[PDB]
């Protein structure tokens, strides 16, 4: 449902 | 939120969006504090009945937020946990009573148009504000009934006399919380919901002209019902356990 | 410091939609 944020955050 | 309006760009600039990292979703929400400390409600992190119990490496916090579900680019900020600090006495057994967590940020934020902290309030302004028919406002990318919003949702809601809080149901209601939302022959509603949970109920002091965070969402039984009210933990009356978290911890 | 003050709101002397809703309830 979201939009997939950048992964330097994951 | 259910039966608020979508909020306009920049107006709680200090509502942060608690976020899982996996399955990516949204988990509750917070406020800012400072640039680096973040207030949310203790069942956010800890609820045993439904087996939650966040560590930090499970959370991120998004800060400048608008849309819901959108990456947004250039806009918002999203920081990791360094260390969560619930109440010790949080009483997730019985009835939420002190439904408070803070949370240290690793690296502070920056401030920009649409990132900026909200006040705590003093003894005074607390005194002064706290009266039943005095409203605030709840912000919040909950459920619209008891669904999902496209943006931020906001309404405004007059606190509501303590006999009539306790009288609107079987729960055991604590000096730590406070109740808001319209009666039946008032016409207007409105009301906090699942998803909204540690979100702030802010007011606007009359005195400094300044948004300040008197309660943080937390319970309700249904959403938006008649006869029935949201609750919130009272801020101010925690306030001793923020400030020494805050200078212990820094 | 400057806590509570809306970069877009208050910072420029804007008001929000709702905001006076609040105000005339401050009795
Ligand atoms: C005691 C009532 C129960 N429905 C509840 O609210 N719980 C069970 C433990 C967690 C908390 C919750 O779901 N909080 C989210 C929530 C629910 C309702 C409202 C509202 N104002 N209607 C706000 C937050
Ligand atoms: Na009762
Ligand atoms: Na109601």
């Amino acid at each position: 449902d979201f939009e997939e944020i950048p992964e330097e955050y994951l | 939120i259910v039966e608020g309006s979508d909020a306009e760009i920049g107006m709680s600039p200090w509502q942060v969006m608690l976020f899982r990292k996996s399955p990516q979703e949204l988990l509750c929400g917070a406020s800012l504090i400072s640039d680096r400390w973040v207030l949310t409600a203790a069942h956010c992190l800890l609820y045993p009945p439904w087996d939650k119990n966040f560590t930090e490496n499970d959370l991120l916090v998004r800060i400048g937020k608008h849309s819901r579900t959108r990456y947004e680019r250039n806009i918002e900020k999203i920081s990791m946990l360094e260390k969560i600090y619930i109440h010790p006495r949080y009483n997730w057994r019985e009835n939420l009573d002190r439904d408070i967590a803070l949370m240290k940020l690793k690296k502070p934020v920056a401030f920009s148009d649409y990132i900026h902290p909200v006040c705590l309030p003093d003894r005074e302004t607390a005194a002064s504000l706290l009266q039943a028919g005095y409203k605030g406002r709840v912000t919040g990318w909950g459920n619209l009934k008891e669904g999902q919003p496209s943006v931020l949702q906001v309404v405004n809601l007059p606190i509501v006399e303590r006999p009539v809080c306790k009288d609107s149901t079987r729960i055991r209601i604590t000096d730590n919380m406070f109740c808001a939302g319209y009666k039946p022959d008032e016409g207007k509603r409105g009301d906090a919901c699942e998803g909204d949970s540690g979100g702030p109920f802010v007011m606007k002091s009359p005195f400094n002209n300044r948004w300040y965070q008197m309660g943080i969402v937390s319970w309700g039984e249904g959403c938006d019902r008649d006869g029935k009210y949201g609750f919130y933990t009272h801020v101010f009356r925690l306030k001793k356990w923020i400030q020494k978290v805050i200078d212990q911890f820094g | 410091a400057d806590c509570g003050l809306r970069p877009l709101f208050e910072k420029k002397s804007l008001e929000d939609k709702t905001e006076r809703e609040l105000l005339e309830s401050y009795i």
